[PDB]
C-alpha cells in the first residue's frame, strides 16, 4: 500500500506538472515570448529555434492526458 | 515599367512523367516559366526525374508556383541564367508573377510600398482580450 | 499509429493517390468535390489520443468486468 | 523504337502512353463500355451497368453468404444482392445531388485526343446522371432477377 | 491566407526574403536600419507556411511573424 | 546613452536575455535608428546568436 | 592496367586529434555552445561523405575501419572460444549431448546472483548458452579445452593483425582511388580467392579432421580416447580404416575415377539419424563443389591480360524497347558512390541471412542441433532479426545516395530515371496491393474473431470450416518429397524432412525433425508475412523514390537526407525526410519480423518438436493446437502469448530470473519509448528553462546551454528504445519459455 | 469496481479539463494590467519557481519508487 500510494504521488505530481506549467508558459516563454498571439491550439512554431513541437498549452493538455490515464490506471 | 510579355516558345526536351499536370490546372489555375539558355543542357525536373534545356528561349508549365521559383532558383543558381514565371487561368488569361518589378525582391528598390509592417517591436502586441469580440488580431494593428 | 507517424509523410501519399485516381479509367467518372488532405498535425495528435483513450478504457473496463464476474469474488 | 511515350504528345501532362493505357484492343474495349458511350443517352448506359453488376452481385452474396448452405440460399443471397443495389442506387443518387446543380452545364471533356471539339457528356449532368441512377437501380434489380432466375428457376 | 507581419526591429539582412520558396517577401527602403531597407510581404495569398524565413531571421526576437491564418489550396501545398 | 563596454540589463521582455545582462558595441548616433543600442552576450540564444540590437529605453546601466 | 596503388604516408599519427573532441567538422571543432553539440559529435562521427569531398580520403577511411570492424570480430571470436574452454562444460557435453545443457558463462558470486549459475549438467553450474557454439565445435572435430585455448590466441592474434593492418592502411600506405575502383580484380579475387578457397580449405579440414573424428565420436569412443587430428594426416592408415578411398591416395582423384571416393563425399540428404544432423560426407561434398564453382567464377572478369568481361560491356549491352538505354551509366554511378554498394549489399547480405535462418531450421547442419530447440529458436530469431535490419538499412543508404550522389547532368543512367519519371504509379500501387493485402488478410483473422465470439465456427476460414488451404505450397512439398526418384536420382532421401512425405528422425527421445503440414492457418500468416512486407517496402520506397522532391515540397534534395521536415505549412510536412521514412520502415520491420519469429515459435513448439514414445507416438510440446488456434488474435493472445510467457513470469528464485528481470526491463524501456515518440522538444525546452532558471537561482547552471534534444533525434531515441524494448521482450520470453519446456 | 473504475476515471478527464480551461483563461480573457501585483499576477511571477518544484517532486517520487520497486523485484 505505501509503495502503490507513493506511485499515485508520482502520477499526480507529475500530470500537475504538465498542466501547471502549460497553463503558466500559454502566454509564452523564452523560446516562445509571443505564444498568446497563436491562441490555445496550433500546430507549432516552426523547425527553427531548434524546434518547436509540441509548445503550445493545448499540446501540453494532450501530453497531460498520457499521465492521467497512467496515474487512474 | 511594364512587365514581360508571354508568347509561344518551345518547351525543353523531356519523356514526360507522372509528377506533371492535373485536372488543376483545367479548373484553377497552372503556371509557366520561361528562360534563356545559352546552350543545350541537362537539368533536374521540379517535377521529378531528367531534362533538356534548349538553346535560346525556352516556355515550361508547371502545377504549384513553388516549383516554379524553385527551378528558378536552380537556374540563377547553377545555371547563371535569368528566368520569370506567370500565373495561368483556364480563360485564358496571363498574370505575370516574378519578378514582380523587374528586381529580385532579394535586393531594394525604389517603388515598393509596404504591406503589413507594424512600426512597433512585436512584444508589444496587445493581449487577446484587448481584441475580444472584434474582428482583429493583435498583429493587425 | 497517429500519434508515432505524422503528416508529410500522408500528405504526399495521399499526393500519389489522387493522382492514381485521376489516371484510372472508368473511376476517372467519378471526381471529389472535397479535396483529399492529409489529417493536420493537431487533428492528429487529438486522434490519436482518442483511440488512445478509447482503447485504454475499454481494454480495462472488459478485464475489470470479466475478470469480477467471472468468479464474482 | 521506343513503348513508352508522353500523354498525347504532351510530356509536362501528368501521364503516360503504355500498351496498358493506349493500344488498339483496349482502346476499342473502354471506348465501347456503356461508360463511355458519350453520344447515347445516360439512361441506356445506366440499364448496361446496372444489369451487369447486379448479375455480378448475386454470386457471391449467394455461395459466401450467411446462409448458403441452407436450402434457402438463393433467395436470400439475391436479396441482399437486390438490398447492395438500392444501397448504391442511393449512393449514385446523393453523389448526383451533391455534384451537379440543375442549371450547371457538362464538366465532361469537350475535345478529342486529336484536339476537335465534340459535344461533352450528358453523363456529367444533374439530369443525365439522375438518368443513369434510374437505370443502374432499373438495371440493377432486374440483373439480380434474372440471375437468380437462372440460378434456381 | 496565411499572416505575414514584419517589425521594425528589422535590420535588413534580406535573408527571409531569399529563404522563402514561393516569393512572398521583398525589400523596401527604410530609415530605422543602419542598412537602409526593411523587409514586406506584398503576396501573403502565395504563402504557405513553411516559415523558413522565420527560421533565417538573426534578430530576438523575430522581426518577420507567420501567423498561420485562414487554408486554401496555395496555403496546402496542394498541385491537385 | 551607455558607454562602449558599459554593462547593461536587458528590458525587453521578448528577449532571449531578458532581465539578464550583457555588454555594449556600439551606439549608432544616427537619430533614425530605432534600435541603435548593440549589445553582445555571454551565452547565445536558442537561434545561435550572442549579438542583438536595443533602444534606449530597453537597456539598465548597473554594476 | 590493374596494379597496386598505395600512397605513403598521407596522415601523421599523433594523439593531438584525440585531445580535440569533433577534429573531423570545422563546425564540431570549434566547441560546445549548447549540449546539442554532444550529440552531433556522436551523430556524424562515421558520416564521412560530411567530412570531405574527396572519394579517395573517404574511402581510405572506410577501409581502415573496416579493419577496426573485422578486429572487434576477431576478438570476439577470441572470447567465445577461451570462455568455452575455461569456463564452460563443453567436455562433459561431448560425452553426453543429449542430456546435458550447453552452458560457458559463470557469474562471481555476489549480491545474490550466485543463482543464476544454475544446473545445466556435467557436474557444472552456469548460465546455459544458445549460441550454438559447442554444436559447432563438435562438428569441427574439437574434443579439448586445449584446442579451444590455441584457437582463442589465434583469434586474438589476428584481432592484432587487423588492428595493425587498419593502422597501417590509413597512416603508413594507404591505397589509391583507383585501387579502390578495381572492381573486376576485386570481383575476382573475392570469388575465387575468398569464397573459393575458402570452401576449398574448409573442405580439406572437414575431409581430413571433421569427418574421421566424428565417426568415432558417433562410434561411441570416449573423445580423450579418440586419436588426435593430426595422426589422421600422419598415419593414412585410419583414414583408410574409416574410409577405404583413402588406400588409393589421390590417384584416383588425378585418374578422374572420382567414383571411388563415394566413401567420403557422398549425396544422400537428409539427416543422420544418429546425430539429427545433415550428413557430413554430404557437407564435405557440398564444399568441394562450391569451392569449384566459385573458383572457376573467379575467373570472369578481365584484369591484366586480354580474357575476360568488362563490367561496362555487360552493362551497356542490355537495353530495351521498354528502357531505353538500360544499364547504360550504372558502372560510373557504381564506382564513384559509396552509398550505392551499400545500399545493394545491406538488402543481399540481409536477404541472405533470413535464407540463413530459414535453411538452418529446416536443415539442421550442426550435430545435435535440431534437437537442442533453444539453441535453434535463438538462431532462426536472431538472424532473421539481423536480415530486417540489414534490409532498412539498405532503404537508407539508396535514400542518402539519391540525396547526396546522384547527378543527372554527370552521371545519368536511363533506368533510374525511367523510375522516377512514374514513381507515382509505383508507390500509388504498392498502397493498393497494401490495403488489399491488409484487408484480405487480417480481415480473415477479424471474421474469424467475430464467428468464433457470435458461436458460428462453421463460418469462420479454418480447416473445419471455410478451408483456405496452401495448394501451392502443398504442390511444391510432394514434389520435394518425390524428387529423390524421378527429377534427382543420385540422391538417397530428399533435401529436408519438413517435406510433405517422408519418415521422422529423432535424437535422444526428442524429434529433431518430421513433415511440416500446411493449412488453412499456414496460408493466413503467409500472407500476414506478404503483407507486413508489403507494407515495409511501401514506407522504404516511397522514402527513396520521392527523397529528391514532391509535389509538396519541390526542393526536397536540398533540404538533405535527415531534416525534421519543412515547418507546418502546406498543412503540415512532419516527417517528409527520407530518414524518417527509415524511421517508420523500422517500426514496419519491426512488426513484420515479430509476427515471423512467432509464426515459426507456435509452429514449431506445435507441429514439429516433443518427444517421441517407444512404437513411434510424438507427443508435441503445444500438442497441434496451431491449426485450430492461430487462426483467431484472440487464440495468439490466449495459446500462445498468455500460455507461454508463463515460464517467463514464474522464472523468479531460479537460474532463469535473469529472464524475468529483462522481461520487465524491456517492457519498461519499450512504455520510455513512447515518451520520446509521443512528444516534442517545445515542451521540454521550456521545462529546461524553468530547471535552468532553478539552476541559476544556486549559481549551478553550467556553461553549455542544457537543450532539448532536436526533434530528429527525439525521433531515433524514441525508435531506438521501442525496438530495444520490444525486441528484449521477445528474447527473454523465448529464452524462457524454450529453455524451461525444452 | 465498475463504480469506482468509472468515477475515478471521470475525476481523470475532469481534472484534466479543468487545468485546460485555466490557460485558456491566461490566453483568451487574463489582463495583466488589470491584474497588477494581485495573487494571479504574482503567481505568473514565480512561475519558474512552481514548476520547478513540481519538477523535483516528481523527479524524486520516480527515481525512489521505480527504484525501490526495482530493487525488490
Ligand atoms: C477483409 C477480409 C474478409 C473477407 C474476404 C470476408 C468474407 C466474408 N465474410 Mg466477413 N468480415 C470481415 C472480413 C472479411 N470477410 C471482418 C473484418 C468482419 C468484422 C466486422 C467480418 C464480419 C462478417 C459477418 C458478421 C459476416 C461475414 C460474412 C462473410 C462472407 C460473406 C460476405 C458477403 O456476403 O459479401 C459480399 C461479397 C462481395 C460483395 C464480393 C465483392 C468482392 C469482389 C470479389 C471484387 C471483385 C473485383 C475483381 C476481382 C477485380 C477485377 C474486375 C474485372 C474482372 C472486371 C464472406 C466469406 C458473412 C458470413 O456468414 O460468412 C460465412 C457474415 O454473416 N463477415
Ligand atoms: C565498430 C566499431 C567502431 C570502429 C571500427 C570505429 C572507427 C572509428 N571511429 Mg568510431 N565510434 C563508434 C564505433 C566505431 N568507430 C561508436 C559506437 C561511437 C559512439 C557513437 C563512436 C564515436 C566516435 C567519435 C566521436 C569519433 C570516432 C572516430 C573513429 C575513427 C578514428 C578512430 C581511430 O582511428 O583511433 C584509433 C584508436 C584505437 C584503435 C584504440 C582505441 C583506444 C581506446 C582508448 C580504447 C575510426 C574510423 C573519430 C573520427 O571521427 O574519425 C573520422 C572520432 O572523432 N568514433
Ligand atoms: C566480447 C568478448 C568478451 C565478453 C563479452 C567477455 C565477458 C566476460 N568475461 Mg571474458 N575474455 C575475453 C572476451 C570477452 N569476455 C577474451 C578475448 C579473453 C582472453 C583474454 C577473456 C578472458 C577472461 C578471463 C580470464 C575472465 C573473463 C571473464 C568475463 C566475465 C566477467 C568480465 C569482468 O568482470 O572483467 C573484469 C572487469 C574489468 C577489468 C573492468 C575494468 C574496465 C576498465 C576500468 C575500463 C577502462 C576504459 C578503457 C578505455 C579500457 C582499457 C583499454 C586498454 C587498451 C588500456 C564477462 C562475462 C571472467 C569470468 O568469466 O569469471 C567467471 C574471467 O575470470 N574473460
Ligand atoms: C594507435 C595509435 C593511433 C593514433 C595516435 C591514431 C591517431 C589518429 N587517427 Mg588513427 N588509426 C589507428 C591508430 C591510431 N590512430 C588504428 C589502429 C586504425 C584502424 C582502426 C586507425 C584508422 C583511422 C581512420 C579511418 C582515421 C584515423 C584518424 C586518426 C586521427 C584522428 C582520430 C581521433 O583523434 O579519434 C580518436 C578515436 C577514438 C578515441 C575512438 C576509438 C574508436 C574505437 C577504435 C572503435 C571501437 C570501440 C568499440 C565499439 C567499443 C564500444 C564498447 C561499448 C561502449 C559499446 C588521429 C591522428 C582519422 C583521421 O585521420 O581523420 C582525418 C580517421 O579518419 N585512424
Ligand atoms: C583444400 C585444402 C586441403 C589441404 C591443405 C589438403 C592437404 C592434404 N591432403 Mg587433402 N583433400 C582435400 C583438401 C585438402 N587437402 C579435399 C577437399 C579432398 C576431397 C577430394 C581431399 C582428398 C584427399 C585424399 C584422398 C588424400 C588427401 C591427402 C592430403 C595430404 C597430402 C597431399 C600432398 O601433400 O600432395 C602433394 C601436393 C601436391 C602434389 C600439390 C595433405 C595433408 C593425402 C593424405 O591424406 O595422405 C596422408 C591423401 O591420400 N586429400
Ligand atoms: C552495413 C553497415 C552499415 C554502415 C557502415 C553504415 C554507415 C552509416 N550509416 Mg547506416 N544503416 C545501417 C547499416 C550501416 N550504416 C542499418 C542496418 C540501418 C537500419 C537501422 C541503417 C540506417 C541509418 C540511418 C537512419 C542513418 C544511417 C547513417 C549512416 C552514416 C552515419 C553513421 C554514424 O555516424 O552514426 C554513429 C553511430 C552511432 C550513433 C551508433 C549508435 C546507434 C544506436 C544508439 C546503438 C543501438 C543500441 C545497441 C543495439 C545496444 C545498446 C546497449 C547499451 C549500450 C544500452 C554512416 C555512413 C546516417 C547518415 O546520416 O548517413 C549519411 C543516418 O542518418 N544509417
Ligand atoms: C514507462 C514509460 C515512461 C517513463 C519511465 C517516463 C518517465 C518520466 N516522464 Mg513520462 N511520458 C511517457 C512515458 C514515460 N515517462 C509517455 C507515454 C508520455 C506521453 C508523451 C510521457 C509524457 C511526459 C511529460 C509531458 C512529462 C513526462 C515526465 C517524466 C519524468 C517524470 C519525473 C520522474 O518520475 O523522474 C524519475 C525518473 C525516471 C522514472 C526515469 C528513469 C531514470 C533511470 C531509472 C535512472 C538511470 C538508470 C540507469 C543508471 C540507466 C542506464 C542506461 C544505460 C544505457 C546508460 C520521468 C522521467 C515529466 C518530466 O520530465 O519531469 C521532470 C514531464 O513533464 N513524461
Ligand atoms: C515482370 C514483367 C517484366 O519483367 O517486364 C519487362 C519489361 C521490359 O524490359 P526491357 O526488355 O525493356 O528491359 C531491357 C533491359 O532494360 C534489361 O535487360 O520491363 C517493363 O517495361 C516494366 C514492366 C513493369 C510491369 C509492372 C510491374
Ligand atoms: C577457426 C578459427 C581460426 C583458425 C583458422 C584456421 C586454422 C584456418 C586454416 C586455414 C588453412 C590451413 C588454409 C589452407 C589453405 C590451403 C590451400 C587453399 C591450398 C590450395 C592448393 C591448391 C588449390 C592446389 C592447387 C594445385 C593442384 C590442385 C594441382 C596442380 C598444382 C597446384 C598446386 C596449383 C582463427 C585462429 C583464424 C580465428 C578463430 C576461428
Ligand atoms: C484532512 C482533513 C480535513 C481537512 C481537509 C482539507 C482542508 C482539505 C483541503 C483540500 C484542498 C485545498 C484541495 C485543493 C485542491 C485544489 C485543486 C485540485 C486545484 C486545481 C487548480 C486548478 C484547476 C487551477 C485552475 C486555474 C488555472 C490553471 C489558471 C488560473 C485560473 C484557474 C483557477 C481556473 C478536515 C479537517 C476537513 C476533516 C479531517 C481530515
Ligand atoms: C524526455 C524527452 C526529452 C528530454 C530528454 C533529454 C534532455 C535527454 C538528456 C538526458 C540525460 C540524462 C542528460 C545528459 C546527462 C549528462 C551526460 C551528465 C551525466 C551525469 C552523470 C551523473 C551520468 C527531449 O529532449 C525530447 C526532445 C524531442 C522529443 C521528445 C523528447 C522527450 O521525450
Ligand atoms: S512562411 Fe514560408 S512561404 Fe510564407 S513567407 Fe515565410 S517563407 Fe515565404
Ligand atoms: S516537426 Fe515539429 S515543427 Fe516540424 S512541422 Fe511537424 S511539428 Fe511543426
Amino acid at each position: 500500500d505505501f509503495l502503490v500510494h507513493h506511485a499515485i504521488a508520482l502520477g499526480l505530481h507529475t500530470t500537475t506538472l504538465i498542466l501547471v506549467k502549460g497553463a503558466l508558459d500559454a502566454r509564452g516563454s523564452k523560446l516562445m515570448p509571443d505564444k498568446k498571439d497563436f491562441g490555445y491550439s496550433f500546430p507549432c512554431d516552426g523547425p527553427g529555434r531548434g524546434g518547436t513541437c509540441d509548445i503550445s498549452a493545448w499540446d501540453a493538455f494532450y501530453l497531460a492526458v498520457f499521465w492521467m490515464l497512467n496515474t487512474i490506471g | 515599367t511594364p512587365p514581360e510579355l508571354d508568347p509561344n516558345t518551345p518547351s525543353p526536351i523531356f519523356g514526360g512523367s507522372t509528377g506533371g499536370l492535373l485536372r488543376k490546372a483545367q479548373v484553377e489555375e497552372f503556371y509557366v516559366i520561361t528562360w534563356d539558355s545559352p546552350k543545350e543542357q541537362i537539368f533536374e525536373m521540379p517535377t521529378g526525374g531528367a531534362a533538356i534545356m534548349r538553346e535560346g528561349p525556352n516556355l515550361l508549365k508547371l502545377a504549384r508556383k513553388e516549383q516554379c521559383l524553385a527551378l528558378g532558383t536552380r537556374l540563377r543558381s547553377k545555371y547563371k541564367i535569368k528566368y520569370q514565371f506567370y500565373r495561368v487561368f483556364p480563360n485564358g488569361e496571363v498574370q505575370y508573377l516574378h519578378p514582380k518589378d523587374g528586381v529580385y525582391p532579394e535586393k531594394v528598390n525604389a517603388g515598393r510600398q509596404g504591406v503589413g509592417q507594424n512600426f512597433r517591436s512585436i512584444g508589444k502586441n496587445v493581449s487577446p482580450i484587448e481584441v475580444k469580440f472584434t474582428g482583429k488580431q493583435p498583429y493587425d494593428l | 499509429m497517429f500519434l508515432i507517424s505524422w503528416r508529410g509523410y500522408w500528405q504526399e501519399l495521399i499526393e500519389t493517390l489522387a493522382w492514381a485516381h485521376e489516371r484510372t479509367p472508368l473511376a476517372n467518372l467519378i471526381r471529389w468535390r472535397d479535396k483529399p488532405v492529409a489529417l493536420s498535425i493537431v487533428q492528429a495528435r487529438l486522434v490519436g489520443l482518442v483511440h488512445f483513450s478509447v482503447g485504454y478504457i475499454f481494454t480495462y473496463a472488459a478485464f475489470l468486468i470479466a475478470s469480477t464476474s467471472g468468479k464474482f469474488g | 523504337y521506343q513503348v513508352i511515350q508522353p500523354i498525347n504528345g504532351d510530356p509536362f501532362i501528368g501521364s503516360l502512353e503504355t500498351p496498358v493505357t493506349s493500344s488498339p484492343l483496349i482502346a476499342w474495349y473502354l471506348s465501347n463500355l456503356p461508360a463511355y458511350r458519350t453520344a447515347v443517352s445516360p439512361l441506356l448506359r445506366g440499364i448496361e451497368v446496372g444489369l451487369a453488376h447486379g448479375y455480378l452481385l448475386v454470386g457471391p452474396f449467394v455461395k459466401a453468404g450467411p446462409l448458403r448452405n441452407t436450402e434457402i440460399a438463393g433467395q436470400a443471397g439475391s436479396l441482399a444482392a437486390g438490398g447492395l443495389v438500392v444501397i448504391l442506387s442511393l449512393c449514385l443518387t446523393i453523389y448526383g445531388i451533391s455534384s451537379f446543380n440543375e442549371g450547371a452545364p457538362s464538366t465532361a471533356p469537350s475535345l478529342t485526343l486529336t484536339g476537335r471539339k465534340k459535344e461533352p457528356d450528358q453523363l456529367q449532368t444533374a439530369d443525365g446522371w439522375a438518368k443513369f441512377t434510374g437505370g443502374f437501380f432499373f438495371g440493377g434489380i432486374s440483373g439480380v432477377i434474372w440471375a437468380y432466375f437462372l440460378l434456381y428457376v | 491566407s496565411h499572416s505575414v507581419k514584419i517589425y521594425d526591429t528589422c535590420i535588413g539582412c534580406t535573408q527571409c526574403v531569399r529563404a522563402c520558396p514561393t516569393d512572398v517577401l521583398e525589400m523596401i527602403p527604410w530609415g530605422g536600419c543602419k542598412a537602409k531597407q526593411i523587409a514586406s510581404a506584398p503576396r501573403t495569398e502565395d504563402c504557405v507556411g513553411c516559415k523558413r524565413c522565420e527560421s533565417a531571421c538573426p534578430t530576438d526576437f523575430l522581426s518577420v511573424r507567420v501567423y498561420l491564418w485562414h487554408e486554401t489550396t496555395r496555403s496546402m501545398g496542394l498541385a491537385y | 546613452g551607455p558607454k562602449r563596454g558599459a554593462k547593461v540589463k536587458i528590458l525587453r521582455k521578448e528577449s532571449y536575455w531578458y532581465k539578464g545582462t550583457g555588454s555594449v558595441v556600439a551606439v549608432d548616433q544616427d537619430p533614425n535608428t530605432r534600435y541603435p543600442v548593440v549589445v553582445r552576450f555571454n551565452k547565445v540564444n536558442y537561434a545561435n546568436v550572442s549579438t542583438n540590437n536595443y533602444a534606449l529605453d530597453e537597456i539598465q546601466e548597473v554594476e | 592496367e590493374v596494379k597496386i596503388l598505395v600512397d605513403r604516408d598521407p596522415i601523421k599519427t599523433s594523439f593531438e586529434q584525440w585531445a580535440k573532441p569533433g577534429h573531423f567538422s570545422r563546425t564540431i571543432a570549434k566547441g560546445p555552445d549548447t549540449t546539442t553539440w554532444i550529440w552531433n559529435l556522436h551523430a556524424d562521427a562515421h558520416d564521412f561523405d560530411s567530412h570531405t569531398s574527396d572519394l579517395e580520403e573517404i574511402s581510405r577511411k572506410v577501409f581502415s575501419a573496416h579493419f577496426g570492424q573485422l578486429s572487434i570480430i576477431f576478438l570476439w571470436l577470441s572470447g567465445m572460444y577461451f570462455h568455452g574452454a575455461r569456463f564452460s562444460n563443453y567436455e562433459a557435453w561431448l560425452n553426453d549431448p543429449t542430456h546435458i545443457k550447453p552452458s560457458a558463462q559463470v557469474v562471481w558470486p555476489i549480491v545474490g546472483q550466485e543463482i543464476l549459475n544454475g544446473d545445466v549438467g556435467g557436474g557444472f553450474r552456469g548460465i546455459q548458452i544458445t549460441s550454438g557454439f559447442f554444436q559447432i565445435w563438435r562438428a569441427s572435430g574439437i574434443t579439448s579445452e586445449l584446442q579451444l585455448y590455441c584457437t582463442a590466441i589465434g583469434a586474438l592474434v589476428f584481432a592484432g593483425l587487423m588492428l595493425f593492418a587498419g593502422w597501417f592502411h590509413y597512416h603508413k600506405a594507404a591505397p589509391k582511388l583507383a585501387w579502390f575502383q578495381d572492381v573486376e580484380s576485386m570481383l575476382n579475387h573475392h570469388l575465387a580467392g575468398l569464397l573459393g578457397l575458402g570452401s576449398l580449405s574448409w573442405a580439406g579440414h572437414q575431409v581430413h579432421v571433421s569427418l574421421p573424428i566424428n565417426q568415432f565420436l558417433n562410434a561411441g569412443v570416449d573423445p580423450k580416447e579418440i586419436p588426435l587430428p593430426h595422426e589422421f594426416i600422419l598415419n593414412r592408415d585410419l583414414l583408410a580404416q574409416l574410409y577405404p578411398s583413402f588406400a588409393e591416395g589421390a590417384t584416383p582423384f588425378f585418374t578422374l575415377n572420382w567414383s571411388k571416393y563415394a566413401d567420403f563425399l557422398t549425396f544422400r540428404g537428409g539427416l543422420d539419424p544418429l546425430t539429427g544432423g545433415l550428413w557430413l560426407t554430404d557437407i564435405a561434398h557440398h564444399h568441394l563443389a562450391i569451392a569449384i564453382l566459385f573458383l572457376i567464377a573467379g575467373h570472369m572478369y578481365r584484369t591484366n591480360w586480354g580474357i575476360g568481361h568488362g563490367i561496362k560491356d555487360i552493362l551497356e549491352a542490355h537495353k530495351g524497347p521498354f528502357t531505353g538505354q538500360g544499364h547504360k551509366g550504372l558502372y560510373e554511378i557504381l564506382t564513384t558512390s559509396w552509398h550505392a554498394q551499400l545500399s545493394i549489399n545491406l538488402a543481399m547480405l540481409g536477404s541472405l541471412t533470413i535464407v540463413v535462418a530459414q535453411h538452418m531450421y529446416s536443415m539442421p547442419p550442426y550435430p545435435y542441433l535440431a534437437t537442442d530447440y533453444a539453441t535453434q529458436l535463438s538462431l532462426f530469431t536472431h538472424h532473421m532479426w539481423i536480415g530486417g535490419f540489414l534490409i532498412v538499412g539498405a532503404a537508407a543508404h539508396a535514400a542518402i545516395f539519391m540525396v547526396r550522389d546522384y547527378d543527372p547532368t554527370t552521371r545519368y543512367n536511363d533506368l533510374l530515371d525511367r523510375v522516377l519519371r512514374h514513381r507515382d504509379a509505383i508507390i500509388s500501387h504498392l498502397n493498393w496491393v497494401c490495403i488489399f493485402l491488409g484487408f484480405h488478410s487480417f480481415g480473415l483473422y477479424i471474421h474469424n474473431d467475430t464467428m468464433s465470439a457470435l458461436g458460428r465456427p462453421q463460418d469462420m476460414f479454418s480447416d473445419t470450416a471455410i478451408q483456405l488451404q496452401p495448394v501451392f505450397a502443398q504442390w511444391i512439398q510432394n514434389t520435394h518429397a518425390l524428387a529423390p526418384g524421378t527429377t534427382a536420382p543420385g540422391a538417397t532421401a530428399s533435401t529436408s524432412l519438413t517435406w510433405g512425405g517422408g519418415d521422422l528422425v529423432a535424437v535422444g527421445g526428442k524429434v529433431a525433425l518430421l513433415p511440416i503440414p500446411l493449412g488453412t492457418a499456414d496460408f493466413l500468416v503467409h500472407h500476414i508475412h506478404a503483407f507486413t512486407i508489403h507494407v515495409t517496402v511501401l514506407i522504404l520506397l516511397k522514402g527513396v523514390l520521392f527523397a529528391r522532391s514532391s509535389r509538396l515540397i519541390p526542393d526536397k534534395a536540398n533540404l538533405g537526407f535527415r531534416f525534421p521536415c519543412d515547418g507546418p505549412g502546406r498543412g503540415g510536412t512532419c516527417q517528409v525526410s527520407a530518414w524518417d521514412h527509415v524511421f517508420l520502415g523500422l517500426f514496419w520491420m519491426y512488426n513484420s519480423i515479430s509476427v515471423v519469429i512467432f509464426h515459426f515459435s507456435w509452429k514449431m513448439q506445435s507441429d514439429v518438436w516433443g518427444t517421441i514414445n517407444d512404437q513411434g507416438v510424438v507427443t508435441h510440446i503445444t500438442a497441434g493446437n496451431f491449426a485450430q488456434s492461430s487462426i483467431t488474435i484472440n487464440g495468439w493472445l490466449r495459446d500462445f502469448l498468455w500460455a507461454q510467457a508463463s515460464q517467463v513470469i514464474q522464472s523468479y528464485g531460479s537460474s532463469l530470473s535473469a529472464y524475468g528481470l529483462f522481461f520487465l526491463g524491456a517492457h519498461f524501456v519499450w512504455a520510455f519509448s513512447l515518451m520520446f515518440l509521443f512528444s516534442g522538444r517545445g515542451y521540454w525546452q521550456e521545462l529546461i528553462e524553468s530547471i535552468v532558471w532553478a539552476h541559476n537561482k544556486l549559481k549551478v547552471a553550467p556553461a553549455t546551454q542544457p537543450r532539448a534534444l532536436s526533434i530528429v533525434q527525439g525521433r531515433a531515441v524514441g525508435v531506438t528504445h521501442y525496438l530495444l524494448g520490444g525486441i528484449a521482450t521477445t528474447w527473454a520470453f523465448f529464452l524462457a519459455r524454450i529453455i524451461a519446456v525444452g | 469496481a465498475a463504480l469506482y473504475t468509472h468515477h475515478q476515471y471521470i475525476a481523470g478527464f475532469i481534472m484534466t479539463g479543468a487545468f485546460a480551461h485555466g490557460p485558456i483563461f491566461f490566453i483568451r480573457d487574463y489582463n495583466p494590467e488589470q491584474n497588477a501585483d494581485n495573487v494571479l499576477a504574482r503567481m505568473l511571477e514565480h512561475k519558474e519557481a512552481i514548476i520547478s518544484h513540481l519538477s523535483w517532486a516528481s523527479l524524486f517520487l520516480g527515481f525512489h519508487t521505480l527504484g525501490l520497486y526495482v530493487h525488490n523485484d
